[PDB]
């Protein structure tokens, strides 16, 4: 009926980790190749994604226990989950009014139409936007949002993970925290935990569709040359 | 392999 | 005492090739990651170099005979010579008044100090700037400038070339053209051909120093991640 | 290998 002290330490650590790696001013965005509105938005969006991967790495490194995993497992988790975390963390900039991600100025407002000009199709972008509004409607506390990113990251059912038992134990601890937080601190959240778990299922489907469409980009050198080295590494298919 | 990832993971 | 018809065809082809691949308006530069003045200029200069490599490829493809070389030889010539051609072609933006490369607006004016903020040292930048002023003082006709870029590109003494005899024959033809052009069309150019050949020697030394310093960048992943895929490919050490 | 170069060389 009350959160334990070690549970709230986990929440505090995760909130601080997200605050250190998510800059609400979006002032770094001016450093990206500018947006252009065939794949006119691919340079800007490639830089946005590459920048966001670095932030997700920085967040991962501050999840309790992640840094104690083997380097291979840390990479395996990041390679399969980075795109899902980007999709989850982007909900903070998503607007129900505009049906778009608004990152400060109008140059950094991203429509569905912008993302099609980076090589993606409605097969991905329709479920992605439905995901964003459903997630936005959940009205998650910051505590819950960061717990869900951490649970997503620490999923043991990813290709290439070795220490399955250690990662599942870590994820189990985080799920316990989130269930207890919702029950005690979220008024009217009786169905919230189940909804959040469903969103993790949705992200798997979005992950699959994104990887399919990314393979088309990466197989065409005039497009893949527009990506960044970090995007090529993380979204690529090399195995450790 | 994964040269940048290793570096970013410290 | 007069240029032959096949010699002036070569000149015409090369001039047209340079005009198609060198845009004097520099309007594409706004598409690069913006300049920032530790290696604050590395993103902008990486994009400038990557863009310039694409132009040098496009110029190479229109040199008579280059496209008839094997793909491996085309790559070998481009990998060893791209940095020299960039240094040669950049003389068009170099200003004796400012001791700098001025590409339209003040955001795209590059000092020696700008290039140090991309990871290079005076060991490279001092000889590079002395090279630019000496080359600028030669006051080359456009015909001569483009011939020298083509002769530079078509050098058979590069690591990894296979069809040495074919490439040297091509370069010999271009040298004959340039010697004849200077003699007939360049008043007071008795010593010009020798000076231009010396500049090719200077570029070898600049190439060596650049490759040495590039190896330092490329061995540090926090810097190499700022490069482009094309720069990593062309300036890298992989062999076909 | 040299995937982008090959593409740019047509
Ligand atoms: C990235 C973020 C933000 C927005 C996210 C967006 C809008 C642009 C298109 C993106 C990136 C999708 C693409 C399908 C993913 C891709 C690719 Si690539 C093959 C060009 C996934 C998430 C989408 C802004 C801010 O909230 C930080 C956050 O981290
Ligand atoms: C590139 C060009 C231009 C200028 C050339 C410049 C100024 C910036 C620094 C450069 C690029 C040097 C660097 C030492 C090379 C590098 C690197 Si990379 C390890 C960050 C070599 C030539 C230098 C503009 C225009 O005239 C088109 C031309 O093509």
């Amino acid at each position: 009926h009350m959160l334990s002290d070690e549970q709230m330490q986990i929440i505090n650590s995760l909130v601080e980790a997200h605050h250190k790696t998510y800059d609400d001013s979006y002032s770094d965005f001016v450093r990206f190749r500018p947006p252009v509105r065939r794949l006119s938005m691919l340079p800007h969006l490639a830089d946005l994604v590459s920048y966001s991967i670095q932030k997700v790495i920085g967040f991962a490194k501050m999840i309790p226990g992640f840094r104690d995993l083997t380097a291979e497992d840390q990479i395996a988790l990041l390679k399969s989950s980075a795109i899902e975390i980007i999709m989850l963390r982007s909900n903070q900039s998503f607007s129900l009014e505009d049906m778009s991600w608004s990152c400060g100025g109008p140059d950094f407002k991203y429509c569905i139409n912008d993302v099609t000009k980076a090589g993606h199709t409605l097969e991905l972008l329709e479920p992605l936007v439905k995901f964003q509004v459903g997630l936005k409607k959940l009205k998650l506390h910051e505590e819950e949002h960061v717990l869900l990113m951490a649970i997503c990251l620490l999923s043991p059912d990813r290709p290439g993970v070795q220490d399955h038992v250690r990662i599942e134990a870590l994820q189990d601890r985080l799920c316990d925290v989130l269930q207890a937080y919702i029950r005690i601190q979220h008024p009217g959240g009786r169905l919230l935990y189940a909804k959040m778990i469903q969103k993790l299922a949705d992200l798997r489907s979005l992950n699959e569709e994104h990887s399919k469409q990314y393979r088309s980009l990466s197989f065409q050198p005039e497009h893949s040359m527009q990506l960044t080295p970090l995007v090529l590494e993380v979204f690529g298919s090399e195995v450790s | 392999k994964h040269k940048i990832l290793h570096r970013l993971l410290q």
